[PDB]
RNA sequence: CGGUCCGGCCGGGAACUCAAAGGAGACUGCCAGUGAUAAACUGGAGGAAGGUGGGGAUGACGUCAAGUCAUCAUGGCCCUUACGACCAGGGCUACACACGUGCUACAAUGGCGCAUACAAAGAGAAGCGACCUCGCGAGAGCAAGCGGACCUCAUAAAGUGCGUCGUAGUCCGGAUUGGAGUCUGCAACUCGACUCCAUGAAGUCGGAAUCGCUAGUAAUCGUGGAUCAGAAUGCCACGGUG
């Protein structure tokens, strides 16, 4: 199980849309040569570090939604390979039948 | 003007009858109906491991086919638009209208 | 390597080093930040950088400016096989 | 024929023969012959001497032959005495750029001794 | 009138129109020698009009799509065959014996799971 | 091939001449499915034989082909743990195949510049009954008439 | 067919390719011969296809106390100021060696330079990102279009034509290392991918032995996708030559 891993993951998700995709302006914009070429850009580069170590979209492991498995993820369904198979055979994923071409 | 209707579905019989329901209800208000045209179907494939552990060559291959139909209406009287916006089809069809 | 658009150094290390060059050299400055560029500002001070279990002290000469701190604290122990 | 590059390249096309000069590859050789106004399907034969030292001090504009070797080796000595990570790998004989060392480091470690 | 034929090979598709009484072979608004640089493709396209003989007795306007050189050449052959069969209706019997009428149905085989190719198997070793 | 006996597969003639034999030759010379390369090489070598040392341009090939074609072969047959080398007659098509293969493999292991002129020398000396394709034939024979008692 | 700026680009056409729904077609159905008046075998015709047309999915009763308590679920056992929980740094990338599976080579059926042909199948909104300008280049700036048979990824490579190299450890090979950079990312020391300049190991076809493949197959040449901020010689797919 390791429920605590799921807790870590959901905390990272929430805190990450908490800060970023809202305050990306500290790097996406102020780094521009047209924004600064001097102490302003340096002050922004150092300000980007006091935001928590989380809150980056680059720290989500993107686990399964039912069992929380790290590996074998499928972005289309949000499930691991095991769960998409066990649910596809039961007939719950629409339109997903066995392919043979 | 022209009004354009795009129909997407996961099976072809439901979307076939949905396109019917559209194109005769368009002729019911006496309108010219261009189509219906089958656009190419988009089939997305997936390949999964089927053991819980350590069995790399044992796999399953699934696919989802999306069927696409297009219909254009080129002589809309006012009783054609409402006459198309009142129509009841089962849940498998997604319609997108374009003015 | 990194972009020329700004070298990297942490905030806590930056403040610790400025206050240590104002206040005269001191204890081996204990740090964990192996990722920070060595600046001209601390030639002469002794920084004890973490290597996983210990803090290896390094005395910064002028040749070290531009390198990272972690380059001067090896993380793995190994001395022959047999 | 001798150049400022002290070596003596042999009688083949000039763009290839000037690469026997240590520190000059193919791009440098093309730049050399383009600044000298010399085509590069010309041999070291069939060439003037009032065309050879225009090459000689056209190539004198680069860091070349033994003076390059010194520049390289002291850049290695620097690391080897700095005590850095690249220095530890240079001073010992293991790959420096982060390659696998469990297997397949035979170019850096030489033929295998059991 | 136009006499028309459709021909297909591995992944190519060729449509062929033949007109009476002139010598133009034109494919994709190009000569035969401009299009097919390989004389084997040039030979394959002239095959059906060698038993069914001509000097310059019909001109043919061809277009092709898909595939490579051999696929397009074979598609054009098959299309010429079908077109001239619509033209005469009784050149069929000797074209059957030449093998020009059968649509070559060899398609490239799919790659299969666990295999490096359609049939090439990974190197096995006992231990 | 336990049960399913096989027929044959079609082969095109050659654009330039209209031969099946030489079309077999370029399939045996082709490597990696590069047919254009092999056609180029074989035309380049064969004209190089014809007007440098030679006849009407198809005859000059068959005269070198006949003098390397073997007439008898060795095939081995097991006892209970012994295998006799029994000499056997070679069938026509296998004769042409063996000749073409030996010519190609002798031409492959020479020391000259092109492949066309390597092929050229080998075919020229096969016309003169020397080289190493012809001696391949000579010693397959030698071994066949050494085991002449096991017919 | 008309017109044209010579591009299906406009009028226009619904023929053709194609798209995707429906339908037809192959059944030893037909004709000979053999066969136990058999079931079936050889051959022929017609036909796009002939004898299971090609490929796939489909894996009987059971075997190996085979594998997985680390996907999940679960009987019993064990921990409960720690075998639970949070954080920073490190490690999973170590290196005397041995083995398995791959990629690149040892060259002329080739290497390099210039010119020029012919694909299929896919993906895309915190996404794909054109045109133009700057940079030798990786890329940067500006910014259109696209939830897509429309826009982008994206100018396929082997191939063909011309020139050169002329059998060399080479104009083969591109490992290793030095310097200078780009981009993603809080952050590229340990430990990322890519670019430029320079460096140019081994390697000249591989012992005993051993593997795959019966036709669009083997061999070879490129393309795409999932995972994914970035990071394939792996995996899963696609066509070309053959
Ligand atoms: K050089
Ligand atoms: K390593
Ligand atoms: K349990
Ligand atoms: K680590
Ligand atoms: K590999
Ligand atoms: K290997
Ligand atoms: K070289
Ligand atoms: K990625
Ligand atoms: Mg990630
Ligand atoms: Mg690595
Ligand atoms: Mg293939
Ligand atoms: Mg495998
Ligand atoms: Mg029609
Ligand atoms: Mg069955
Ligand atoms: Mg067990
Ligand atoms: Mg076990
Ligand atoms: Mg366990
Ligand atoms: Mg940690
Ligand atoms: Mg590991
Ligand atoms: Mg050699
Ligand atoms: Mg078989
Ligand atoms: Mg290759
Ligand atoms: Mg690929």
């Amino acid at each position: 199980a390791k429920q605590s891993m799921k807790a870590r993951e959901v905390k990272r998700v929430a805190l990450a849309d908490k800060y970023f995709a809202k305050r990306a302006e500290l790097k996406a914009i102020i780094s521009d040569v047209n924004a600064a070429s001097d102490e302003d850009r340096w002050n922004a580069v150092l300000k980007l570090q006091t935001l928590p170590r989380d809150s980056s979209p680059s720290r989500q492991r993107n686990r399964c939604r039912q069992t929380g498995r790290p590996h074998g993820f499928l972005r289309k369904f949000g499930l691991s390979r095991i769960k998409v198979r066990e649910a596809a055979m039961r007939g719950e994923i629409p339109g997903l039948k066995k392919a043979s071409w | 003007q022209r009004i354009r209707i795009r129909l997407k579905a996961f099976d072809h019989r439901l979307i076939d009858q949905a396109t019917a329901e559209i194109v005769e209800t368009a002729k019911r208000t006496g309108a010219q109906v261009r189509g219906p045209i089958p656009l190419p179907t988009r089939k997305e494939r997936f390949t999964v491991l089927i053991s819980p552990h350590v069995n790399k060559d044992a796999r399953d291959q699934y696919e989802i086919r999306t069927h696409l139909r297009l219909v254009d209406i080129v002589e809309p009287t006012e009783k054609t638009v409402d006459a198309l916006m009142r129509l009841d089809l089962a849940a498998g069809v997604d319609v997108q209208i374009s003015l | 390597r990194s972009l020329k658009k700004g070298p990297f150094i942490d905030l806590h290390l930056l403040k610790k080093v400025e206050k240590a060059v104002e206040s005269g050299d001191k204890k081996p400055l204990r740090t964990w930040s192996r990722r920070s560029t060595i600046f001209p500002n601390m030639i002469g001070l002794t920084i004890a950088v973490h290597n996983g279990r210990q803090h290896v002290p390094v005395f910064v000469t002028d040749e070290m400016v531009g390198h990272k701190l972690g380059e001067f604290a090896p993380t793995r122990t190994y001395r022959g096989h047999a | 024929a001798r150049i400022a590059g002290i070596n003596i390249p042999d009688h083949k096309h000039a763009v290839i023969a000037l690469t026997s000069i240590y520190g000059v590859g193919k791009t440098r050789s093309k730049a050399i012959l383009a600044a000298a106004g010399i085509a590069e399907d010309v041999k070291i034969s069939e060439l003037s001497e009032g065309q050879i030292d225009t090459l000689r001090d056209e190539v004198a504009k680069f860091v070349v032959e033994g003076d390059l070797r010194r520049e390289i080796s002291m850049s290695i000595k620097r690391l080897m005495d700095l005590g850095c990570y690249r220095g530890l790998r240079h001073r010992r004989g293991l790959p420096v750029r982060g390659q696998r060392t469990k297997t397949n480091a035979r170019t850096r470690k030489g033929p295998r001794k059991p | 009138n136009q006499y028309y034929g459709t021909g297909r090979r591995k992944s190519s598709a060729a449509r062929v129109f033949i007109k009476p009484g002139n010598g133009k072979i034109v494919i994709n608004q190009r000569s035969l020698e401009q299009y097919f640089g390989r004389e084997t493709a040039r030979m394959v396209v002239r095959q059906p009009l060698e038993l069914v003989d001509m000097v310059e007795k019909l001109d043919l306007y061809i277009t092709v799509k898909g595939g490579g050189i051999s696929g397009q050449a074979g598609a054009i052959r098959h299309g010429i065959t079908r077109a001239l069969m619509e033209y005469d209706e009784s050149l069929r019997s000797e074209l059957r014996k030449a093998g020009f009428v059968t649509r070559d149905a060899r398609q490239v085989e799919r790659k299969k799971v666990g295999l490096r190719k359609a049939r090439r198997r990974p190197q096995f070793s006992k231990r | 091939p336990r049960r399913r006996v096989i027929g044959q597969r079609k082969i095109l003639p050659d654009p330039k001449f209209g031969s099946e034999l030489l079309a077999k030759f370029v399939n045996i010379l082709m490597v990696d499915g590069k047919k254009s390369t092999a056609e180029s090489i074989v035309y380049s070598a064969l004209e190089t034989l014809a007007q440098r040392s030679g006849k009407s341009e198809l005859e000059a090939f068959e005269v070198a082909l006949e003098n390397v074609r073997p007439t008898v072969e060795v095939k081995s047959r097991r006892v209970g743990g012994s295998t006799y080398q029994v000499p056997v007659e070679v069938r026509p098509v296998r004769r042409n195949a063996l000749a073409m293969r030996w010519i190609v493999e002798a031409a492959r292991k020479r020391g000259d510049k092109s492949m066309a002129l390597r092929l050229a020398n080998e075919l020229s000396d096969a016309a003169e009954n020397k080289g190493t394709a012809v001696k391949k034939r000579e010693d397959v024979h030698r071994m066949a008439e050494a085991n002449k008692a096991f017919a």
